[PDB]
């Protein structure tokens, strides 16, 4: 479809181009305006309003552009860059690299941003724990194969920290690939540091940069480019997936890519729905995070986090996020103040795969144990502040000393981030923190000091801590 | 020769044969309809989005009147009008500049209080420059980037100290009606006498009165040597309001990428406070609606976050490749009654890394800078801070963290044990020692050594109404009675170890003097 | 005594203070449901 | 008369006219409407639609009119009567002296409705406080000199009459003449009760009405009337203000002003913004606001009454005008319903110009201690509503009795208020007031009850009732 049109409006990022009465571009057809030189404007067809005339989202400056400009189709949806060449580079929404090295090259395989979701036969119909080596996430909540994890949290209680550990972890220990999606990230907060965290995680000769894809939909970006920038990072790890591997996609806030749907379908004139959204709020997620599934060949494990509104879960963009979500990671302020790096709540942190039946018989007995034994301490909590621990009789001191324990050893230090607290790698399996749990569940770790469970291991680094300090 | 020789070889080439005596058909539109500040125009289609227009004069007007073609739309162009809308009429001639809008930049503006056009409104003469800089531009983007390390200096402790800026740094300062949000960026931009760094101040829609308040506190104070003040105020149209931040971010652009000799030295480090953009946003809004353009959420239109996205995005931290200069940007926000949760206070609280809430509770309470140290984070954190400051105000952030888990004890503590009765005098020491003054900052050695007084146990003696009067004469004290413990502080700033047995001794010994000879 | 009716008390005022922020989100969902559909009114009914 | 066109629409208040393309009105210009009975209608044009078609605001009833009306446009915008045949007069929004008195001769100056206001350089940044005759405002929140002073209060707390006061007070005891806005005025509240207070006899044979300019645009007057009575009135002031004189201002709601903004831009089909609102809200405020201002020639200075519902201040028509005040006067119904009816609130009654340097040293002393000794008041008398003041207090009585004295003593009896008590007004000077003040903080008041300091003037009436009750 070479078909050329010209600029008929321009109102803000939203234009309209008439083209002749055949060769209309489809809706997500991704016409191209050359602004001379090599650089061009990548709009996204929304609507057809009538004879030729298609109403599209600008994706960019739009700032010098006249009425009467040419306009060429490209025949198909934005077209990104799939494959190795896309690891260890920085993508915008149109799978141009923003770093800076060169351009991809046409070589490399391209395909369309707009891809249907894994057909009812290609789903798995069972699931499966995927292993992420943080205790407290494969403990309480643990992540499923082909399944969304939503992590929560204030502005700085570490969410952005927590998601670079995890890419980190995923390209070191095993050899398997991550997509970032940056969805309203910021030119400071991600566009440079977020770089210099990976190139600074090696392992031989490489970085966990080089073993990652990034697609960054910044904050200065128009409101398509942000709606759609989660799907360019689905169709870069699509790729992946197709090659039978368990890629984890993180998005950095999907609550900006609800407010960014919202914005282009208030741009479009579209009438508005629940609390000022999209009409198409459902639809849209769903185009997104039914990609996210457990396909027979391959998987895409992910992990957004959410932005919720004036702390309503009740609210629609929370509301249909949570549909979607496999597992919870609460992460609270309060935590964090108590120097906890990992500031996972296990009281607020939930996950569908906790059963007997697929994590294990000792998963969901360890697990139930040790969140009944830290709501007991929330519940004594209170008693303990204003009264103190002598009141307490015994059974419930015992819970108490127990509880500590765990709550101070759910933290672990992300030596692979940075070196803060460096010591040996040990990326924590989920039968090893099964196993150290229901060892100190089942006492043996009584005689240990409410001091030595900070960024330990695997409860036999606490042993051997202990043996070192005094015995 | 003579000079006048070289002058008139100037001439007589553009003079004899420098000139196109050419009459072209050049497209000009006539104007359909005037709405309330928005021009329709017929035929402009050699126009670009965002373009200038000029409305050339006519009879009975002497001037020309510009606007900004904004809706493009199928034989027919509505430009806002910058200027008045009473004097442009139907069927007037419209002429296409053929020119984004573009604001003088560099060292000519520096002192100078300016339209977002660029014109000045000092009445203090022309504006010298030979650079001009376009309104609207993309971020820096990816790899220009650094991170920021740099911290600025605002003066105020609770903010120096819980709350970091960094050069390059977009830290919001969100209130409500009368908290000290301009007092806030007033006092940081006083802050700057002698720290390499160039001021701007946009001041959207206020009084002509509160503007021309503000520039005089600059200028009794001497800040005026280094700050713009750019001005759209509250009689002037949406177009300007609209187009005034970004006129100042522009400047500020001009002064990160090449700099300005201040002082004799080279600078390129800016600090941008956008005064409100509360009613940017109104005024743009009020452009959109008036434009017809469909309403979003509390009638703003969709490209709101767009709108200031654009706007902070450009506040940057360059690295050495790209110069290393910086734009930190300090937009203000006003809420209604706390709203945190509006719209345009949501926008720019997820755009910025860190924000400042100030309470009307606290202001009203006594707390001169009405900070909410609580709910306020700068999510840069201890990289925008100097080591001194990173080693002192640790333990004044878990102090008061303290504090405010404790905070409905207060009126109780005599009915308390000793320790939680320790920790709430501690706490409220700490709260009365971060209240200050109007336009009086702190350097960083002054802030260092009080918060270094303050963690260490030395104001337990001192009751808690005096704390604050101690904490002035102490800095008398360190600015008369021993320079050289305030220089030994700063000299020492950045050592990663910063309380060496030199700087150490030097303030106890300093603290102790102090001590011994005052009673309170 | 007075401690332990203090302590009833306060938790349930905190029972009541999660019961009245669900009343407030639903009060301010259904406040900004009502600002955007009367904008959409009088801004479709004039426009198209 | 430079064009005649005819009426095409007749809606409502609404007028559409169509006129030769070559001969438009301009976009503020006034179009006069001629009827059957020797007299005419004045609708103001607020938009130029297409090919000569004008859209105006009709200012009047619009019952009498038919399509293709004969309409002869003004050429400019509404012209009012400036200078003295304007004092000791009554208007309305078309310059029409409404009172029973003879129409405005044709030899006077007629100015233009809408004007720009002072330029930024023209700004007399030099604070001044202006001298009001009421002794809490003069203490706790000062009248700024070319300043905005804004009332907020509910329902019958004093609002027009602390205006009208003001009126008398500084055209009495001072050479100070006042401009009056009645904004939605109530033919109650403007027709009379301010007609009859204004015939206060100044010193012989003149009286507070004949040094005094109204302008009254009605509540029945329709929307467009009580949008521009403030600009009128703004224009009525400006020739006293150009003429060196300080001239005083008071716009009697500004609520009311908002409420006919939102009226008018509902009627000409424009997009509502915020709850229902104009989107020209902040601009059209300032418009108003920002002629008020101080200038090297002369100053305007300005009180203007804003009612809240309830207690809310985030109602558009209270912060729309928050951004141009420089002092607030918080009236409350709770101190009204003490007998107290200056009903001022010392506390949350804020001002710019409240600061040592500009009304001294000693005025800000007294009056931050007055709101300190207030403020300890506010929960001692909690206190001891349970546990009597006898029973115990470490100074508590005495500041109690100081406090429950000096909110007695911001009581005044009004010149106006005459009618509603009988009791004489008092005029105090802004140093006697503070000085009365500075006497009754540290003593001196101490033996004199609480019944003396009731309705008086300066400390010296206090002691002259005492020194009378004992004879
Ligand atoms: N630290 C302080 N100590 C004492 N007074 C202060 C302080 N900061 C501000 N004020 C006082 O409070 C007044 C209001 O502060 P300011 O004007 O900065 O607030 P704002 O949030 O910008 O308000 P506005 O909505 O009026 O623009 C100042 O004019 C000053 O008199
Ligand atoms: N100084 C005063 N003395 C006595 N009564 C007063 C005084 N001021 C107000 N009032 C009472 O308030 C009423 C007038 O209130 P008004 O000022 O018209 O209300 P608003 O403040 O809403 O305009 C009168 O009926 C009178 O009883
Ligand atoms: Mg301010
Ligand atoms: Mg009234």
């Amino acid at each position: 479809m070479p078909a050329k049109g010209v600029i008929q409006e321009i109102i803000g990022v939203v234009i309209r181009a008439k083209f002749p009465e055949d060769e209309v571009p489809e809706i997500y057809n991704a016409i191209e305006i050359p602004l001379g030189n090599g650089d061009r404007l990548v709009c996204e067809v929304q609507q057809q309003l009538g004879n030729g005339v298609v109403k599209a989202v600008a994706m960019g400056s739009t700032d010098g552009l006249r009425r009467g400009l040419e306009v060429i189709d490209t025949g198909r949806p934005i077209a990104v860059p799939v494959g190795p060449a896309t690891l260890g580079r920085v993508f915008n929404v149109l799978g141009d690299p923003i770093d800076g090295m060169g351009p991809i090259g046409p070589e490399v395989e391209r395909r369309p941003i707009h891809r249907d979701p894994p057909s009812f036969e290609e789903q798995n119909t069972q699931a499966q724990i995927f292993e992420t080596g943080i205790k407290v996430i494969d403990l309480i909540a643990p992540f499923t194969r082909g399944g969304k994890t939503a992590i929560f949290g204030g502005a700085g209680v570490g969410k952005t920290v927590v998601i670079q550990e995890l890419i980190a972890n995923i390209a070191k220990e095993q050899s398997g690939f991550s997509v970032f999606a940056g969805v309203g990230e910021r030119s400071r907060e991600g566009n440079d540091l977020i770089h210099e965290m990976k190139e600074a995680r090696i392992d031989e000769n490489t970085t966990v940069f080089d073993k990652t894809v990034m697609v960054f939909g910044q904050m200065n970006e128009p409101p398509g480019a942000r709606l759609r920038v989660g799907l360019t990072a689905l169709t870069m790890a699509e790729y992946f997936r197709d090659e039978g591997r368990d890629i984890l996609l993180f998005i950095d806030n999907i609550f900006r890519f609800v407010q960014a749907g919202s914005e282009v379908s208030s741009l479009l004139g579209r009438m508005p729905s629940q609390v000022g959204y999209q009409p198409t709020l459902g639809t849209e997620m769903g185009e997104l995070q039914e990609r996210i599934t457990s396909t027979k060949r391959g998987s895409i494990t992910s992990m957004q986090a959410v932005y919720v509104p004036a702390d309503d879960y009740t609210d629609p963009a929370p509301a249909t996020v949570f549909s979607h979500l496999d597992a919870t990671i609460s992460l609270e302020r309060s935590i964090a103040e108590r120097a906890i790096f990992p500031a996972v709540d296990p009281l607020a942190s939930t996950s569908r795969i906790l059963d007997p039946n697929i994590v294990g018989e000792e998963h969901y007995r360890v697990a139930q144990e040790v969140k009944r034994v830290l709501q007991r301490y929330k519940d004594l909590k209170d008693i303990i502040a204003i009264l103190g621990m002598e009141e307490l009789s015994d059974e419930d001191k015992l819970t108490v000393q127990r509880a500590r324990k765990i709550e101070l050893f759910f933290s672990q230090p992300f030596t692979v981030a940075q070196q803060f607290t460096g010591r040996p790698g040990k990326y924590v399996p989920v039968k090893k923190t099964v196993e150290s749990f229901a060892r100190l569940l089942n006492g043996e770790g009584d005689h240990i000091p409410e001091s030595f469970f900070y960024m330990q291991g695997d409860f036999d680094d606490v042993l051997a801590a202990y043996e070192a300090s005094q015995k | 020769t003579t000079i006048t020789e070289e002058l008139i070889a100037r001439l007589k080439q553009g003079i004899t044969s420098g000139v196109d005596l050419q009459p072209r058909q050049v497209n000009v539109g006539t104007v359909i309809a005037v709405g309330d500040g928005v021009a329709r125009l017929s035929g402009l289609d050699q126009v670009v989005a965002s373009e200038i227009v000029e409305f050339p004069p006519k009879a009975g007007r002497n001037e020309s009147i510009y606007g900004i073609a904004l809706n493009l739309e199928q034989d027919s162009v509505a430009a806002i009008i910058l200027g008045d809308d009473e004097t442009i009429e139907e069927g007037d001639m419209v002429t296409s500049t053929g020119r984004v809008i573009s604001v003088p930049v560099g060292q000519g503006l520096l002192g100078r209080v300016v339209n977002p056009l660029g014109q000045p409104i000092d009445g203090k003469g022309p504006i010298v420059y030979e650079k001009t800089r376009p309104i609207e531009r993309i971020a820096p983007g990816v790899i220009t980037r650094k991170s920021v390390d740099t911290p600025v200096q605002t003066g105020i402790i609770a903010i120096d100290a819980l709350i970091p800026i960094g050069r390059g740094q977009r830290e919001l300062i969100i209130g409500d009606r009368q908290t000290g949000k301009t007092a806030v960026a007033i006092d940081t931009i006083l802050n700057q006498k002698g720290q390499g760094m160039v001021c701007i101040y946009v001041a959207i829609g206020q009084r002509r009165a509160q503007v021309a308040q503000v520039v005089g506190t600059l200028e009794r104070f001497g800040a005026m040597e280094y700050t713009i003040v750019v001005s759209a105020t509250a009689s002037e149209s949406a177009a300007l309001q609209y187009i005034a931040p970004y006129a100042g971010c522009a400047m500020g652009e001009e002064i990160m990428e090449n700099g300005v000799m201040l002082n004799g030295q080279l600078v390129k480090d800016a600090l941008i406070v956008y005064d409100d953009l509360s009613k940017h946003a109104v005024a743009y809004r009020q452009v959109s609606l008036l434009l017809r353009r469909p309403p979003g959420r509390e009638a703003y239109p969709g490209d709101v976050f767009y709108l200031h996205s654009r706007l902070l995005e450009r506040a940057a931290r360059l690295n050495e490749e790209y110069g290393g200069g910086s734009l930190t940007a300090l937009p203000v926000i006003e809420t209604q009654a706390n709203d945190v949760s509006a719209y345009i206070p949501t926008n720019v609280i997820s755009i910025t890394d860190g924000q400042i809430y100030l309470e009307s509770d606290l202001f009203n309470a006594g707390q001169r800078p009405a900070l909410n140290v609580g709910i306020s984070v700068s999510r840069v954190g201890g990289a925008a801070q100097t080591r001194a400051m990173r080693a002192v105000a640790g333990k004044l952030k878990g102090e008061l963290a303290q504090f405010r888990d404790l905070a409905a004890f207060a009126q109780f503590a005599s009915d308390l044990d000793a320790t939680t009765k320790a920790q709430i005098e501690r706490g409220q020491r700490l709260q009365e020692l971060l209240k200050q003054p109007q336009y009086q900052p702190l350097p960083v050695e002054d802030q260092v050594a009080v918060l270094y007084a303050a963690t260490n146990n030395y104001l337990d003696d001192v009751p808690v109404p005096l704390i604050t009067k101690w904490r002035d004469d102490f800095l008398a004290f360190l600015r008369t009675a021993h320079p050289e413990v305030r220089k030994l502080i700063y000299d020492n700033r950045l050592d990663r170890k910063f309380p060496t047995p030199e700087v150490k001794e030097a303030l106890e010994a300093a603290i102790k003097e102090f001590k011994a000879t005052s009673n309170y | 005594a007075r401690m332990v009716a203090m302590r009833n008390a306060t938790n349930n005022a905190k029972d009541l203070v999660r019961d009245l922020t669900l009343s407030f989100n639903k009060a301010r969902q259904a406040a900004i449901t009502k600002e955007v559909s009367e904008i959409a009114s009088g801004a479709a009914a004039l426009t198209s």
